[PDB]
């Protein structure tokens, strides 16, 4: 929830001013009070929909900095929840923005597919969302046996379900002509203002890290 | 040319120009004023006997007069 | 007055709901008069325009069908009129 | 290595752009998404019925925080601080004293379930496995009061079941 | 294909023993799928368990009134079930 | 009899507001991957009733209005004439025979776009008068346009009867003369009722709610007998009242199942959308439905 | 499925048809056996006053069939 | 004595009638508003309870305290408490709610909130696992089950 | 429910007319004006009957006095009875009973006429075949011997178009 102060000629603006820091919670200064691994769950849940990205940074971080490289199974075990919380934060995106919007339905057929991602959490981890589970200096304890058939049924099942939520929305018509007209970014402004990620490739040039 | 830009337009115009020009060429507008003149709201009133009038039949049965024979065969 | 009479029981039952209902629990914009105005000179043309069904039975059908044409044709003048004049956009 | 989208141009020939207007004059596409829903209308819908099923869960789910005991012995524990010095929360506070028999042993030993953001570090900590994040997650509390848990609340916890907690441990001792 | 879903639609209910043992089970809450009956329990209760269904609807308990002598017909709770049945309801094994 | 055959017609919108409320929840329900309300009895109709009867028992907001007499007058008049407004529509034999009332029925409408108003004005401060304003202006958008479509589809039918209508529906339905004329027509029956695609985004929400969806429940009715159904055979009409009850049934699930699966418009897009798009198609269809007549040499039996 | 939301659709278009039935029902009740007669236009309300007047029950269902010729 | 009959069956009607449906409203700000949404999920539905997620604090039942709440945001959440109607109930959320929890040794975070509003049901979890806020969500519409509101206005 | 309805009719419109020509708020007055319409369309409906009280009832009870609101909620506010509403209210409620009751109790009030005081049943039609409610075919009339009128009328209406969106600054 944030809050918005926004000055307008009517049905239009002059000025928009977002009012945030409404869910300020001493995040820096609890982490300056802690050490690394008792203070880790704090880069867990900063960003709370992202969920296993921001634990990959914070371990990169204090490994790039300690100097010390983790094994490769553990690297590539990284590398598939990395990309399990990539998708699920891009199918949240896809399905608030559709939920905000109107749009019932698309919604919670998505959060159908994320029940299965937070069983396949549970399974790993044993929490729902919050798997601490990313040490820095390596994963620790690995998934258990009979888990990539389930990931391998689940990559199937999706494929067809992302291309039948292509099917339900994108090239209706109505939605495209709510959101084509609205919301340009200039290369200049784009580096300018600093954006980021999806903005970036979206916003003509060639960046990915 | 314009069939893409904007449709509803060029759809309208052209059943507009139809709904003024098709009017024109018909074989039924007669039909349609015959049948639409033929039906009595009004009671048939009767006229004084003879001025002398060899027509306007006395028998309703008597075909003398304008009867209707394109009504029956559609 | 029997329609009045269902008339009176549909507003008595509705106000017997209504207190069933409270007595148990105890600037602007120019842009908006555009619209307004729209509505009401365009709705008076259809009511020129809605007794047309009553019309169609008579013996004089094509000063009929040429006057009709016309005044919806000059509600569409009208329409294209404001279209082109940039009436109602943002 | 790149898959940009949108780029095309509208067709030229008739039939391309004829169809394009059939699309826009006639709600088509419209009438396929509400048969892409009606195809979903008619699936069975997978509901859990709560109360009678469950949910699934895991060997390894982060619960009830219930201590546990020995073999036919007694307290598990030892007050040796590991847990309280790896809470986060730094929701666990213990007072240890030793008792009559020599061995060393508490007196409180109290966990913030308020605070408790639980994490398994105190059950990944334990260097006997004394504290043990519970099967169970059914807390459902009415006063502020009763969220918080002494030694005796969990040690009833612990032995209205252990051998639920001792078939997960027995399951998995060797990943942890 | 039209009377067979109707037909074994009432093999449920004619075979759960009655008409008004059916309207129990009925206005407890939902479930009409009985037929299996892998584990009855101490303090009264029963388990079903059906590979028909699909997962989430494998195991599934009743309740039975007065287990604590609290009059549950209705009203029935959570944590109601021992918990060797909490190990095995919740699916982290195969065996009852 | 006639104050019995009013109380069977106005005592039954209730329980056919609160079915149609479980109705609609549990379609939307099967639209998504829902059961329930089945849990409260048997397949959740007490819980319609219990949720009706909660909400009468449920503390209202103390005004904090203005005008308290016109924030008694406003929901009155919705009710009203969500009472009064199934008369002329034919269960096979009307309740009463009229010259005309489809015009009734329009005019109807354009009174409860009053009674919004006036909700809107007796409501609260600035902001609820903006939003219940361009609401306003989004419902009487479309009083244009319905009633523009109603004489269009009726000039083929001659007389405002309309059990002249129910009579010269027998051969084929009306939707074959006009499908995008009646098409065009239900969108507007969407936009008078105030649903989605059409956006909305106070006090009693219950009668409002009452006198919206009985406004649905009529729009339905009246789309079946506006466009279709089948013949009316006097001394056996319960088979008229089966197919008729059954396709404004249909017709109501599709009606729901429309707004079940589409985001709402933005509001210069709807009224874009209305004016632009709609407003010369519906004068061309008039126009047509004018020149046709006159060249099928077929003007209605106009009694 | 939607096997079970059939009760509710069935039970809310009973709902529905009570009106209809009734309504002809009564029609067809308060004339005995005939339907209620219709009047758009002042030639059918003239013939209908002229058939309560003759049938001298002050009623214009009886409707005095043929056995008052002479 | 027919009269405490009646009242007592018709306090337990009334009191059905409140605990039937039960429609909250979602404030939901941080990580337990994902799992308030992922408890309108299709597996775990909330019509089957009455329950149906809306936000109009002009006409909801029960306001389910969810997030950390910060000294920022207090004040806005206990006005859009006082802008509810008076039969009105509390289910608090989430660890960061129902005490503090993680950032509780902190400035601008309201130590629980009980300093805000009253609670009825702490649901504790971090986030409380949808099954878990669900039972706590029956043990409300139990405790709506137990007011004897009727009673105490007949022997009052 | 008796003969003198349409009387009684009059009697509640003049009713509405002095219950707005009191001069309230516009929103009282616009109510005031839909009930004085709403029984204006009860007494031509009374005289029967068949279409033209149905008409008025859609244009000014339909599209006016929502447009007369409407301009009410968006130019005017009237924040927040008075001796001079309630004074013109009593003395018109006044004007209203003595002019009823000094023609009910008599044969006439003039004020230059010869009102015959009686209901209203008088005069009408002896139960003629009449056939088609003669308004009905006569607005029917309206566009075949309707050549001049529909003309000028329509051109009225276009002219008024291009008023208002003039006035409201044109372009
Ligand atoms: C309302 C309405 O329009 O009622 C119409 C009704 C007369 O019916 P109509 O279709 O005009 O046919 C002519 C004779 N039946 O009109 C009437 O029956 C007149 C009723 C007058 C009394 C009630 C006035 C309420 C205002
Ligand atoms: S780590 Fe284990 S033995 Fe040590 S104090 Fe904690 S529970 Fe006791
Ligand atoms: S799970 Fe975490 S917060 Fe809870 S007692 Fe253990 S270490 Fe502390
Ligand atoms: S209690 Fe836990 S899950 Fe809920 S808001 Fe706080 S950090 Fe997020």
């Amino acid at each position: 929830v944030l809050r918005l102060v926004m000055e307008l000629s009517g049905e239009m603006v002059r000025k928009c001013d977002p009012h945030i820091g409404l869910l300020h919670r001493g995040t820096e200064k609890l982490i300056e009070y802690k050490t690394y691994l008792q203070a880790l769950p704090y880069f867990d849940r900063l960003d709370y929909v992202s969920m296993m990205c921001n634990e990959q940074a914070y371990s990169l971080a204090v490994e790039k900095l300690l100097n010390i490289q983790p094994p490769p199974r553990a690297q590539w075990i990284r590398v598939l929840f990395g990309e399990i919380t990539r998708l699920l934060n891009h199918i949240m995106a896809v399905t608030t923005h559709a939920l905000d919007i109107g749009a019932m339905t698309p919604f919670f057929w998505m959060f159908e597919e994320r029940e299965k991602m937070f069983e396949f959490y549970e399974r790993v981890s044993g929490a729902r969302m919050h798997a601490a589970y990313v040490r820095p200096g390596g994963v620790h304890q690995d998934l258990p046996l009979g888990l990539m058939d389930d990931i391998y049924e689940f990559s199937k099942n999706f494929s067809l379900r992302i291309d039948e939520l292509e099917e339900m929305l994108t090239n209706n018509r109505i939605w495209r002509n709510r959101t084509v007209d609205i919301g340009v970014v200039t290369a200049e402004d784009a580096l300018n203002y600093g954006f980021s990620g999806v903005m970036l490739r979206g916003s003509g040039i060639q960046w990915d890290l | 040319n314009v069939w893409a830009k904007e449709p509803v337009l060029v759809a309208s115009f052209a059943i507009a120009g139809l709904a003024v020009i098709l009017p024109t060429l018909s074989p039924y507008t007669k039909y349609s004023l015959m049948i639409n003149r033929a039906t009595p709201y009004n009671y048939p009133v009767p006229l004084r006997d003879d001025g002398n009038m060899p027509d306007v039949p006395s028998h309703p049965q008597d075909p003398q007069g304008p009867s209707l024979e394109w009504l029956k065969r559609l | 007055m029997n329609l009045m009479i269902t008339l009176l029981t549909n507003f008595t039952l509705a106000t017997l709901l209504v207190t069933i209902a409270f007595w148990l629990p105890q600037p602007f914009s120019m842009k908006f008069f555009l619209v307004a105005i729209t509505f009401l000179l365009f709705d008076l043309e259809i009511a020129l325009l809605l007794p047309l069904p009553w019309a169609s039975q008579t013996t004089n059908l094509n000063t009929m069908l040429t006057m009709a044409l016309l005044l919806i044709f000059l509600l569409a003048v009208s329409l294209a009129y404001e279209w082109t004049q940039k009436g109602l956009e943002w | 290595t790149y898959k940009y989208v949108n780029l095309r141009e509208p067709s030229m020939d008739m039939k391309s752009v004829t169809d394009r207007a059939a699309q826009t004059l006639l709600w088509t596409e419209l009438i396929r998404g509400l048969g892409m829903t009606l195809s979903y209308l008619f699936r069975e819908p997978a509901t859990i019925n709560y109360p009678f099923e469950k949910g699934p869960l895991s060997p390894r789910f982060r619960g009830e925080h219930a201590l546990r005991r020995y073999p036919s012995g007694e307290e598990r524990c030892i007050a040796c601080k590991l847990c309280e010095a790896v809470c986060p929360a730094q929701a666990i506070t213990i007072e240890a004293e030793p008792r009559a028999d020599g061995s060393r042993r508490t007196t409180r030993y109290d966990i913030d379930m308020t605070k408790c953001i639980y994490c398994g570090f105190c059950q990944e900590a334990c260097p006997v496995d004394a504290i043990v994040e519970g099967p169970n997650f059914e807390f459902s509390t009415e006063t502020h009061e009763e969220l918080l848990y002494n030694k005796e609340k969990l040690l009833n916890n612990g032995d209205k079941w252990e051998a639920e907690i001792a078939a997960n441990i027995q399951a998995d001792y060797l990943y942890r | 294909e039209l009377l067979q879903v109707l037909k074994r639609g009432l093999q449920q209910v004619s075979g759960h023993g009655g008409l008004r043992g059916y309207l129990r089970v009925l206005f407890r809450a939902n479930d009409v799928r009985v037929g299996t009956l892998v584990g009855e329990d101490k303090y009264g209760n029963k388990y079903y368990e059906d590979n028909k269904q699909f997962f989430g609807r494998h195991r599934w308990v009743i309740y039975t009134t007065e287990m604590n002598g609290k009059n549950t017909f209705w009203d029935v709770d959570g944590s109601m079930v021992p918990p060797e049945w909490h190990r095995w309801l919740h699916c982290m094994t195969d065996d009852p | 009899m006639f104050m019995i055959n009013v109380l069977t017609l106005i005592i039954p919108i209730l329980l056919a507001v609160a079915f149609l409320t479980l109705v609609e929840r549990k379609v939307l329900g099967y639209m998504q991957f829902r059961k329930g309300p089945n849990v409260v009895g048997p397949y959740g109709l007490l819980q319609p009733i219990a949720d009706a009867i909660k909400l009468f028992i449920k503390e209202p907001l103390r005004p904090a209005t203005s005008s308290i007499s016109m924030f008694i007058l406003a929901p009155i008049l919705a009710l009203t004439l969500a009472l009064t407004m199934w008369i002329p529509l034919p269960m096979p034999y009307p309740l009463i025979n009229m010259n005309l009332g489809v015009l009734f029925m329009l005019a109807m409408s354009s009174l409860a776009v009053y009674s919004i108003l006036w909700s809107g004005w007796a409501s609260n401060s600035k902001y609820a008068l903006i939003g219940a304003l361009r609401a306003v202006a989004q419902t009487i958008s479309y009083e244009v346009t319905l009633a523009i479509i109603l004489l269009s589809v009726l000039l083929m039918n001659g007389s405002f009867t309309l059990s002249t209508l129910i009579i010269t529906q027998e051969q084929v339905w009306l939707i074959f003369p006009a499908w995008p004329l009646a098409m065009m027509w239900f969108i507007s029956t969407l936009a008078e009722t105030n649903r989605a695609p059409f956006d909305l985004t106070a006090g009693p929400f219950a009668l409002f709610f009452m006198a919206e969806y009985a406004n649905i429940i009529m729009m339905n009715i009246f789309t079946t007998t506006l466009f279709l159904g089948a013949f009316h055979n006097p001394y056996m009409p319960e088979l008229y009242t089966i197919n008729f009850t059954i396709k404004s049934l249909l017709l109501s699930i599709t009606f729901l199942w429309i707004r079940a699966s589409y985001p709402r418009f933005r509001y210069d897009q709807l009224m874009h959308l209305l004016w632009k798009n709609f407003l010369p198609l519906t004068l061309a269809l008039c126009m047509w439905h004018v020149s046709l007549p006159i060249l099928l040499s077929s003007i209605p039996p106009q009694t | 499925m939607w096997f079970e939301v059939l009760p509710g659709i069935a039970v809310m278009g009973v709902c529905l048809f009570i009106p209809g039935m009734a309504t002809a029902r009564i029609h067809r009740f308060s004339n005995g056996g005939r339907e209620k007669r219709v009047a758009h236009y002042s030639y059918q309300w003239y013939l209908m006053e002229r058939d309560r007047r003759v049938s001298g029950v002050n009623r214009y269902y009886v409707s005095k069939g043929l056995e008052n010729i002479d | 004595s027919r009269g405490e009959y009646v009242v007592a069956k018709l306090d337990d009607l009334i009191n059905w009638a409140r605990r039937s449906s039960l429609w909250p409203m979602t404030f939901g700000l941080a990580c337990c508003a994902v799992e308030m949404m992922h408890m309108a999920a299709p597996r775990y539905d909330m019509d089957r309870f009455g329950v149906v997620f809306r936000a109009s604090p002009r006409q909801s039942d029960v306001m389910i305290v969810a997030g950390t709440l910060t000294n920022k945001m207090a004040p806005a959440l206990r006005k859009v408490y006082d802008q509810m109607p008076e039969p009105r109930y509390v289910v608090s959320m989430g660890s960061c709610a129902n005490g503090g929890g993680y950032y509780h040794y902190s400035y601008s975070v309201v130590r629980g909130c009980d300093r805000i509003v009253p609670v009825d049901i702490y649901v504790p979890g971090c986030p409380p696992t949808a099954e878990a806020l669900l039972y706590g969500i029956l043990q409300l519409q139990k405790k709506i089950k137990r007011e004897k509101r009727l009673r105490i206005w007949y022997r009052r | 429910m008796m003969t003198y309805i349409v009387f009684i009719l009059s009697i509640i419109f003049v009713m509405g007319f002095v219950g707005f020509s009191s001069k309230p708020s516009p929103i009282y007055g616009g109510l005031g004006l839909i009930v004085s319409g709403g029984v204006g369309c009860g007494i031509v409906l009374n005289f029967g009957g068949s279409f033209l009280g149905l008409m008025v009832f859609l244009i000014y009870l339909g599209g006016m006095m929502v447009v007369f609101g409407y301009t009410t909620a968006m130019a005017t506010e009237q924040y927040p009875s008075n001796k001079v509403v309630l004074g013109t209210f009593i003395t018109g409620l006044l004007m209203e009973f003595l002019m009823v009751y000094y023609v009910l109790k008599d044969k006439e009030v003039e004020i230059v006429f010869k009102f015959n005081g009686m209901g209203d049943w008088v005069i009408y039609d002896t139960g003629d075949s009449g056939f088609f409610s003669e308004e009905a075919m006569g607005i029917a009339a309206l566009y075949s011997y309707g050549t001049w009128l529909v003309i000028v009328t329509g051109w009225s209406l276009l002219i008024g178009v291009v008023v208002i969106m003039e006035i409201t600054r044109g372009n």
